[PDB]
């Protein structure tokens, strides 16, 4: 499980340039991927999606049209092509691998990153907390709607941003944990405020904290919470 | 010589009928009978393409999985009808599946003599082989997940065996049947399990000691189905001859018999309720009958099916039925 | 064979040394259990349709 | 000048003359209706439990569904309901036959086909929106120039004489003759396949050989009576349609003539559920 | 359906891809032809020329074949015979050098029986193969002429059901027969399936 990188660099404003993404070691075939930009500025902002049979495919009300997304299953690579761009387009692009079905997690695996150089609304009010290891913290997000679907899967997700290092999934659904997650993170909420507790802080926990929904196309960001 | 063996089977059939004051007819009176009870399919799995043998209910009374002879293992999540995973079998003759208590892996075996456990959670996203246990001189006919690395095995060469999944070795070996192994059902503790076999004899053994402690005659015809009571003092058994009936572990007797004359083909399923006031057992007459295990009265039907009715389960909340027939489909019942 | 009789007699004596109850007592304990679990029985009893994930 | 469809002064013993024409249509409508309800309900089946004769078993209902309408007709004179329904009345019928014919055909073709390649869902599904989308595009000529002239009696009037006979042979050669050309090659490859294998393996062995003659009389019995049983109630509407081109162009058409014609051609409607579905003992 | 979230979406076209992958291997599995050997008796001879279940794979002419041997299980075929229920044909070795001996020919009509008149394969043909030529003949036209009709009036379903009789024809004939009872059998079969019949 290993998702590489290629692309970016340095492009005049109104060209264009195509990214692509070499996966290896899992069944690339049967995983659906997102593109993830990053400004330099703190937050995340999705950008588009493509479907495990290219049957469906979505992007962010900011940049379609111009965008392209496609993949090859034979060649194990997934491609996006980037025209007419402007200078709100200079990001860390991310490629996340997404399998859907009753109990997965949708956003386990994040790639290395790439950088280049040219709706739901979720509100993290906290910007920043001064903290020693061995505190517990909390971190919490509010929605603009209710976020508890009729089935009763309540779709938010959190994600930690570790300096020099891709993001990783925590928690999926806002209860469960992820695997390869020690057990002293712990997610909980109801409906529209929720909250992430971490107990026993060790070293390794800081980083930037973002609370993601998956409720309904486009998925929105939080603006990130630094410890 | 043979003598001492004779004269003890005499005498344990003597102390047998010293206990027998009142059989399960009389003691159940004035108890209110359950009456017609009408289910519904809710839901219809469709995607089997060949018979259907076999299918065992997840830990959390939503998922399901299912075999067949296109050599295929299908996971259903049965409250939106999809499929999570279609797991391509080694070898389509397959008669018996299973699902892990844990949630994290699939049993199947058959004609092959090999029993294979498959990983459903892996970071590379598909269903791959974790071991594959070889030992067994005849064909499997029914496995079931002790814990996450422990399973018990029933083959056709009149043993059974409990395997360990980390090393792939029999660590204990059940030996004493004179005829083919059938069908297994653990205990709820976990701790004993019956065996069904072709001698019209099934016998209770023990998973610590690798010893029988008891053993059931009564039937006249080759045992195909067996299950526990929920309180595990009980289990009922299914054969050819027509007649489902109930065996007590600390009574070691037969308590009722569950026949009626307008039947005339064999049992291959039996499963009880949550409660144990509702037995269900598929017969070969192409409908599944409901019977009120405690009077030895029918109380339903469930004549969906169009052919042989091979497999039966219940859910852990007792909230639907799902059964398997010849014409591969799944049909949910509630 | 003398073997395989002496393992059948001796498995058969060990079988035959566990006592027994009254098969009354063993039905009352077993009727007992139905009695005292047919509340949370969808099948036996109906369950509300707003309860029922299988609608 | 003008041929009189489904009306006639019939006068006399109009009791018993309209009495027969009723009964038989009443009994025609009824056997019909309840033959392709039990060989539609007994498909639907078929298609439950795996897997071209819906449509035909719904054609065909089509088809007495216009017996009302006729009946109707035939009392009370010509034509006292409205304009309205005489410009549809043909279409329906016009319509019902020849997605009648086009389906016997295209199941005689894909039974040649099944077994020339020994042993999708999309591609029948097309197949027979494209039969509906031609018959319907063919039949328009009877729904639009058919105009009622004051009695009033229904008859259609075309507006050129090379217009009335290129659509009269442009539809008797597209949806009788290429049908029964299709469904007669098929069913004699049917016949050549069968018989060739059989000799094939007849070449090596034995007094139970007489027993394959019953067997291979069975499928020639059947072959030839639903091959023949095209023709014999399929022919003569084609050819009172060229006797009325004829008598339109140029000596007489029996008044009545039509009407039991009409019905002799509804006779299909009832037929076709025990020819293409005979499945059941009784 | 507006009531599904973006995750049951793609759930629910997950479920059709693997319904997809469902109908392309079983259309590519409805090409095999089922074959099922049986005997007592010559079987390895009938194999020679082209543990539990023992297969073998052969093409002739385009067409792919599957036989199964069951001579590696020693249980009671009452339990595991249904399995097979659904194969193109049954073939079934017979030898007949055991005409005198003690006897074998008994035993096979026996096993004939048990297995042509069985509840399961009433609709399946059988490919008879005499297996041994040579020996039988020592010690003949008319007794071979009396064995085949004898091994051939056991069919007591004599209307839904075939038996194609060999005579092993040392060489190549041995497929060639059998390929053309299959495509007999086929052919047949469709004419049911279509309900030419
Ligand atoms: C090939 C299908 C032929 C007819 C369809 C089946 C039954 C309906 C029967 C007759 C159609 C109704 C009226 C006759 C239509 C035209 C006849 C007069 C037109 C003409 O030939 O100049």
């Amino acid at each position: 499980v290993q998702l590489v990188e290629s692309g970016g660099g340095l492009v005049q404003p109104g060209g264009s340039r195509k990214l692509s993404c070499s996966a290896s070691g899992f069944a690339f075939s049967s995983f659906g991927m997102h593109w993830v930009r990053q400004a330099p500025e703190k937050g995340l902002e999705w950008v588009a999606y493509i479907s495990s049979g290219s049957g469906t495919i979505y992007y962010a009300d900011t940049v379609k049209g111009r965008f392209t997304i496609s993949r090859d299953d034979p060649k194990n690579t997934l491609f996006l092509q980037m025209t007419s761009l402007r200078s709100e387009d200079t990001a860390m692009y991310y490629c996340v691998r997404s399998i859907y079905y009753y109990g997965s997690s949708p956003f386990d695996f994040w790639g290395q990153g790439t950088t280049l150089t040219v709706d739901i609304v979720m509100t993290q009010a906290t910007s920043s907390v001064p903290v020693t290891p061995g505190e517990s913290v909390s971190i919490s997000c509010r929605s603009s709607k209710s976020l508890l679907h009729s089935n009763g899967n309540t779709y938010l997700y959190w994600f930690l941003q570790r300096p020099g290092q891709s993001p990783q999934l925590l928690i999926y659904r806002m209860s469960n944990l992820a695997s390869g997650v020690p057990d002293r993170f712990s997610g909980s909420g109801s409906g529209t405020a929720f909250t992430l507790t971490i107990s026993r802080l060790e070293a390794e926990d800081v980083g930037v904290y973002y609370c993601m929904q998956h409720l309904e196309y486009p998925l929105t960001f939080g603006a990130g919470t630094k410890l | 010589l043979r003598q001492e063996a004779e004269q003890l089977k005499n005498q344990i059939r003597d102390a047998r009928k010293a206990c027998a004051d009142a059989t399960l007819s009389q003691i159940t009176n004035n108890i209110d009978p359950v009456g017609r009870i009408q289910m519904r399919t809710r839901r219809t799995l469709r995607g089997h393409l060949a018979k259907i043998y076999a299918m065992h209910w997840g830990t959390d009374s939503r998922l399901l999985v299912s075999a067949s002879q296109d050599g295929k293992l299908i996971i259903w999540d049965s409250y939106t009808t999809n499929k999570v995973h279609a797991i391509p079998l080694r070898s389509s003759w397959v008669m018996t599946c299973a699902y892990a208590p844990s949630g994290n892996y699939v049993a199947c075996g058959g004609l092959d003599n090999i029993c294979s456990i498959y990983n459903l959670k892996t970071r590379e996203g598909n269903v791959r082989v974790s071991r594959e246990l070889a030992g067994h001189t005849g064909y499997l006919s029914c496995c079931r997940f002790l814990d996450d690395n422990q399973i018990v095995t029933s083959s056709g060469d009149t043993t059974c065996a409990l395997w360990d999944i980390e090393t792939g070795q029999q660590t204990t070996t059940f030996t004493g049947h004179t005829g083919d192994v059938m069908s297994l059902s653990l205990a709820p503790d976990t701790r004993l399990f019956v065996s069904g076999a072709c001698d019209a004899s099934a016998k209770l053994w023990d998973v610590r000691e690798g010893m029988c402690r008891q053993t059931f005659t009564g039937h006249e015809s080759d045992i195909n189905a067996i299950c526990f009571f929920p309180n595990g003092n009980a289990f009922a058994t299914g054969s050819d001859d027509a007649t489902c009936r109930l065996f007590d572990l600390r009574a070691d007797q037969e308590l009722m018999t569950y026949s009626h004359d307008n039947i005339i083909c064999g049992i291959t399923s039996v499963s009880f309720s949550k409660s144990g006031r509702l037995l269900l057992a598929g017969y070969d007459d192409f409908n599944c009958n409901v019977w009120d295990a405690l009077k030895a009265d029918r109380a339903g039907v469930l004549a969906g099916h169009d052919n042989r009715v091979s497999c039966l389960g219940v859910t852990d909340d007792g909230m639907a039925v799902a059964t398997g027939s010849w014409d591969s489909f799944l049909k949910i019942w509630n | 064979s003398i073997a395989q009789a002496r393992k059948l007699v001796e498995q058969l004596k060990m079988e035959a040394n566990i006592d027994r109850i009254k098969v009354s007592k063993a039905a009352a304990d077993l009727m007992a259990y139905c009695e005292a679990h047919a509340k949370e029985d969808p099948l036996l009893t109906p369950v509300p349709a707003s309860e029922n994930p299988f609608r | 000048t003008r041929f009189p469809f489904f009306s006639d002064v019939k006068g006399d013993h109009r009791l018993v003359l309209a009495a027969v024409e009723t009964t038989v249509l009443v009994l025609i409508f009824a056997v019909s209706l309840l033959g392709n309800v039990c060989a539609l309900v007994l498909v639907a089946r078929r298609r439950r439990r795996g897997a071209l004769v819906l449509n035909l078993f719904c054609a065909d209902l089509l088809f007495i569904s216009a017996i009302p309408l006729v009946l109707a007709v035939r009392w009370t004179e010509a034509w006292l309901l409205g304009p309205v329904a005489c410009h549809l009345l043909f279409y329906v019928m016009t319509l019902s036959g020849s997605v009648t014919i086009l389906t016997l055909a295209a199941v005689s073709l894909e039974r040649m086909v099944c077994i020339v390649h020994l042993q999708g869902r999309r591609a029948r599904a097309v197949l027979l929106a494209l039969i509906w989308g031609y018959s319907a595009v063919a039949a328009l000529p009877l729904c639009v120039f058919f105009r009622v002239v004051p009695i009033s009696i229904c008859t259609l009037i075309w507006p050129t004489i090379p217009g009335e006979i290129s659509w009269d042979v442009s539809f008797v050669t597209l949806n009788f003759l290429v049908p029964g050309l299709v469904i007669v090659i098929s069913y004699s490859k049917i016949l050549q396949i069968t018989k060739a294998s059989r000799k094939r393996l007849t070449v090596s062995l034995e007094s139970h050989q007489i027993r394959v003659s019953q067997q291979d009389f069975r499928l020639f019995r059947t072959l030839f009576l639903l091959m023949v049983s095209f023709f014999i109630m399929w022919s003569p509407i084609i050819i009172t349609i060229l006797l009325i081109l004829i008598q339109n162009f140029k000596l007489v058409i029996w008044p009545s003539l039509f009407f039991w014609v009409v019905a002799f051609t509804f006779a299909n409607s009832a037929l076709n559920p025990i020819l293409y579905n005979m499945t059941l003992c009784r | 359906g507006c009531t599904l979230s973006a995750e049951d979406k793609a759930a629910v076209e997950r479920s059709k891809m693997i319904d997809r992958n469902l109908r392309e291997d079983g259309e590519k599995a409805a090409r095999e032809v089922k074959l099922l050997l049986l005997g007592a008796s010559g079987k390895s001879t009938i194999v020679k020329q082209m543990t539990g279940i023992v297969e073998t794979h052969f093409t002739f002419k385009d067409l792919h074949f599957k036989m199964f041997d069951v001579g590696g299980q020693r249980s009671e075929r009452k339990k595991w015979i249904h399995c097979f229920e659904g194969v193109t044909a049954i073939i079934f070795c017979v030898a007949l050098s055991d005409y005198d001996l003690v006897n074998r020919m008994h035993e096979s009509m026996k096993l004939f029986d048990s297995i042509c008149n069985n509840k399961w394969f009433t609709d399946t043909s059988i490919i008879l193969f005499l297996n041994k030529k040579d020996l039988f003949e020592e010690k003949y036209e008319e007794a071979a002429a009396y064995i085949q009709c004898q091994f051939e009036d056991l069919n007591k379903r004599k209307d839904t059901k075939e038996i194609y009789t060999h005579f092993t024809a040392t060489d190549t004939k041995n497929v060639q027969f059998v390929f053309d009872a299959v495509t007999d059998v086929i052919i047949k079969n469709n004419l049911k399936d279509c309900g030419l019949f």
